[PDB]
RNA sequence: GAUGGGGAAGCUCCGUUUCAAAGGCCUGAUUUUAUGCAGGCCACCAUCGAAAGGGAAUCCGGUUAAGAUUCCGGAACCUGG
């Protein structure tokens, strides 16, 4: 029920979508792991964020290959994450407010011409050039996790998801080792 | 006979205390509860409180005898007990640690229906689309939720499924009549074969999920919502003569994700259902595509997205402070021309909502007896008194919005 | 084919045959509440605090109109959920009472 | 005051037991084998739990499926039968035993450390004989033991003979002495 | 006088609260690793036994081949809903 296929990495700086795997179970996060996912704000189990395929970041995503997954995510899913979940960290101090305010985005950027929250999904599904900006604006999304149950139904459905790990989620642990690269509209219709 | 006890007749039996009655049924209150809101049972309160609580003043509640004894024969209750008893008999397969007898146990297991409850409780179709509403208000909610350690991400992607679904039918058939935008979220008002039931859908934008409320109930309620609003599906699909369960195309799905997704197939009786007939409107990115698109597709036209593969067309809908090109051959009009627009009915004029204008307010589509009182007896004399109140309550509606009309006058 | 068929058919049952069956009760209409309402039914800011001051269950008007000049800016609202909870709760538990207006 | 008089028959008993004089042939349980080794030997025994009822009727109606249409060795499992353990003990073919210290008829039990140190063959006494029973698809056994096994498991089974030998049959050869139950 | 027990091979005798798991009232938004129930109070415990014991209530007039606080006319009083 699982196909492969070998495939060149280009150069081209394409959307991808990294989610946390929180493993493996033994491995203590170490220090080059420790500022990879601390740079990419990605230091909580389930987290979300949005990154640019470019090349200076080929080496950073193979070593974190373990601790994450990555995928190309539809303009559909991106605008549904989106308009469903979001973050605004900023004076309201710490205050975690969600994009309930269009008038915000306009506050908060202003000249660089995003004044909605599908503007950003443009953006970010376009490479616009505020993709830098909203992106940071865009703190991660807290995607929520699996069943999260410990209970009779529960734990046999975790049991056969992590049985599915073993089928979907290898590393070779090789330098030659190609990125896995899975469909996250499938993981974002399971997650969410 | 001999003589009767006070409290063995009338009230007293008529109806059974809530307490009484979850005794009586040996059932936990959650289940008792659930049963009740498959069966759309409620509370009633008699004419006399202590007669009816064994002559006791106390703040009991009082369900009807005959209802909760018909609760009694629902498989429904049985249906329960066998789902316990799987529960029960797989956490002791879990703790044994034979995880594959579990598994075949859970292969086995088959979840009830509330088929047989929708025919009692709602004997004739024109009824279930008589109180529809709250199911359509609670699939509207939820499809727009997002997953939590509660609700299941597979529930919302039903009750996503189902509301989309009822949006291509009446986007198909064009039974929309009047609509409304308010704080509380967009509201549609449909006609389904004259029953003008009302639905209300939020806005499209992330929604706090507070702690204080509790939705193990709402669970329920969605439960049997899905399987209402899927018969009444299918029932109005098999009247229009429209294929069932209509597919969608993944391509659309990947680019809008929405109501041109599904593509229903078989196999224009109102002004509302003609307006915009034979146009094109373009959105632009800052209104909702979601809400505005069903609108223009119900009332006439097709509708042009903002989204692209990332012009025949004679009008254009923008909410951009500035307008960017106003090219010659789109004409600029505000969102709110298509809501007044269906309001009317009559294709209001478009010159009054052009980009940068003011917008018009919205509206919802929805002596001598000084003495005489004299002779007025106490019980006449309060209720005139109260009607009187209730007049001058009234009467500060209009006072209090003329005198604001008034002082926004001035400038 | 689960659930895919007409368990109604033609019918003609009238449920409310025993008088107990009351009527669902839908809510009414709204009125005059919308995103870009009248100006003038904006509630003054020491009205705002005194109608914020009530408890719950008096509040007829469970929020303050405003005059959002554009639709995108027309913010969401978070208590969606608290309203239909509300309903649901009242729908299956406050008490029906037969009354003539 | 009152309580179920089963309650307070099985209390009065607990507290009997806990302070009546056992000659050594009684009480030679509750020196078992300690919480590591155990949890070890649950690892190692996991393993090879024994085909279920489901387990054998689908391999058996996928084999008769495949002859319809028109060689591998023995399956190595653990050994609980009371009357086959026996039989395995006694004749050496028996490499690991383990004993459940709460059988009810103590009688059933008190013979077979004694046979088994007596025939030199590693026995290990575990406390909980549901704990045996959940491992080998059975309310209870009383019983286990360890036959032929994989080339892969040998050396853990060497080890945990000699972690035992280490732990609980040479440390606990005192309990001879010391009659049990002498708790004030 | 069962009830829970004891003696008696047994038809059976003892024992009435006797060291019985001996029922009868109420509350909750539906009980938080997510819709399998939580909490608050009392500790007695069947039945039979009186037409002279306590008791809810009918008085008068007339009537028959035999019946009257009952049958007829009038006017009364108790219980439940």
């Amino acid at each position: 029920g699982l196909i492969r296929e070998k495939t060149t990495y280009d150069g081209k700086p394409a959307l991808l979508f990294i989610v946390r795997v929180r493993g493996p179970l033994a491995v203590n996060i170490p220090n080059k792991a420790f500022k990879i996912l601390s740079l990419l704000r990605l230091v909580e189990t389930n987290t979300g964020v949005f990154v640019k395929l470019t090349k200076n970041v080929y080496p950073l995503l193979k070593v974190i290959a373990p601790y994450v997954v990555i995928g190309k995510p539809s303009l559909s899913s991106i605008r549904s994450l989106i308009q469903k979940r979001g973050r605004i960290i900023y004076k309201g101090e710490p205050h975690e407010i969600v994009l309930n305010d269009n008038n915000i985005v306009e506050e908060q950027l202003g000249d660089h011409g995003i004044i909605c929250v599908e503007d950003i999904i443009h953006e970010i599904a376009t490479m616009g050039e505020s993709f830098s900006v909203c992106n940071f604006f865009l703190q991660p999304f807290k995607l929520n996790r699996e069943v999260s149950g410990f209970g009779s139904l529960n734990r046999l459905r975790k049991i056969k998801q992590r049985e599915a790990e073993s089928r979907t989620r290898q590393f070779s642990n090789a330098a030659t080792a190609p990125v896995i690269e899975v469909d996250i509209d499938s993981l974002l219709a399971k997650l969410n | 006979m001999r003589i009767k006890k006070k409290n063995t007749r009338g009230n007293a039996r008529n109806f059974i205390t809530r307490s009484q009655a979850v005794r009586k049924l040996q059932v936990s209150l959650a289940d008792f509860r659930r049963l009740c809101i498959f069966k759309g049972i409620y509370p009633r309160e008699p004419r006399n409180k202590k007669k009816a609580n064994k002559g006791s003043t106390a703040p009991t509640t009082f369900y009807y005898a005959k209802d909760i004894q018909y609760l009694m024969h629902e498989p429904v209750l049985a249906k329960f007990r066998e789902h316990k008893t799987f529960a029960r008999k797989l956490t002791r397969a879990l703790g044994r640690g034979e995880v594959s007898s579990a598994k075949r146990l859970e292969e086995n297991r088959d979840s009830y229906t509330l088929d047989h409850i929708i025919k009692e409780r709602y004997p004739s179709f024109p009824d279930a689309i008589r109180d529809i509403d709250d199911a359509l208000n609670m699939l509207f909610l939820f499809s727009n939720l997002p997953s939590t350690n509660q609700v299941s991400s597979k529930i919302i992607n039903d009750a996503q499924k189902i509301c989309n679904q009822w949006l291509a039918y009446v986007a198909k058939e064009r039974l929309v009549r009047k609509v409304f935008v308010s704080i509380k979220g967009v509201y549609y008002q449909a006609n389904i074969k004259g029953e003008e039931v009302r639905w209300l859908v939020p806005f499209k934008f992330p929604e706090n999920i507070p702690s204080d409320v509790d939705f193990r109930i709402m669970l329920t309620f969605l439960e049997f919502y899905s399987t209402l609003l899927h018969f009444v599906l299918y029932k109005l699909y098999t009247d229009s003569g429209l294929i069932y369960p209509p597919k969608l195309d993944l391509k659309k799905d990947k680019i809008i994700s929405g109501l041109s997704s599904y593509i229903l197939e078989s196999r224009y009786d109102s002004p509302v259902a003609s307006l915009f007939s034979a146009f094109v409107f373009y959105v632009s990115r800052e209104v909702p595509i979601d809400i505005l698109e069903f609108l223009i597709l119900s009332c006439g036209g097709n509708v042009i997205s903002e989204a692209a593969m990332d012009s025949k067309v004679t009008h254009q809908i923008v909410d951009r402070p500035v307008l960017k090109n106003k090219v010659a051959g789109r004409t600029y009009i505000q969102p709110q021309w298509i809501f007044d627009c269906i309001n009317k009915g009559e294709l209001v004029p478009a010159n009054k909502y052009l980009p940068g204008e003011a917008l018009p307010p919205h509206l919802s589509p929805w002596e001598e007896k000084k003495l005489k009182m004299i002779m007025m007896s106490n019980k006449q004399k309060k209720l005139y008194k109260k009607m009187k109140y209730s007049n001058a309550k009234k009467e500060e509606q209009a006072e209090n919005l003329k005198k604001k009309k008034k002082q926004i006058a001035k400038q | 084919e689960n659930y895919q068929y007409d368990l109604w058919g033609d019918s003609t049952e009238t449920n409310d045959h025993v008088m107990h069956l009351r009527a669902p009760k839908l809510p009414p209409p709204t009125n005059e509440e919308s995103y870009n309402p009248p100006e003038e039914y904006l509630l003054s800011p020491e009205e705002k605090e005194a109608w914020e001051n009530t408890e719950y269950s008096e509040r007829e008007r469970n929020f303050i109109p405003q005059k959002y000049s554009a639709l995108r800016k027309v913010p969401g609202y978070g208590e969606s959920i608290r309203e239909r909870f509300e309903r649901s709760l009242d729908l299956y538990l406050a008490p029906r009472v037969r009354k003539n207006k | 005051v009152k309580w179920p008089e089963y309650v307070r028959v099985q209390r009065q008993k607990k507290i009997l037991s806990i302070r009546l004089k056992v000659p050594p042939t009684i009480a030679q349980f509750q020196y078992t084998l300690d919480r590591n080794t155990a949890a070890e030997t649950f690892k190692l025994f996991n393993k090879y739990r024994p085909e279920t009822a489901a387990e054998k009727k689908e391999r058996l109606t996928k084999e008769a499926a495949a002859v319809a249409e028109g060689a591998s060795p023995k399956p190595y499992a653990v050994k609980y039968g009371l009357n086959h353990v026996v039989a395995l003990i006694e004749n050496k073919k028996a490499k690991l035993v383990l004993i459940a210290n709460d059988v009810d008829p103590i009688e059933l039990v008190v013979f077979l450390p004694a046979l088994c140190k007596k025939m030199g063959v590693p026995y290990a006494i575990v406390k909980g004989k549901a704990r045996l029973g959940t491992l080998v698809n059975q309310k209870t056994s009383a019983v286990a033991a360890l036959t032929e096994v994989r080339a892969e498991d040998e050396a853990a089974l060497a080890k945990l003979v000699s972690t035992i030998d280490a732990n609980f049959a040479d440390k606990y050869d005192e309990v001879k002495k010391h009659w049990g139950g002498g708790i004030l």
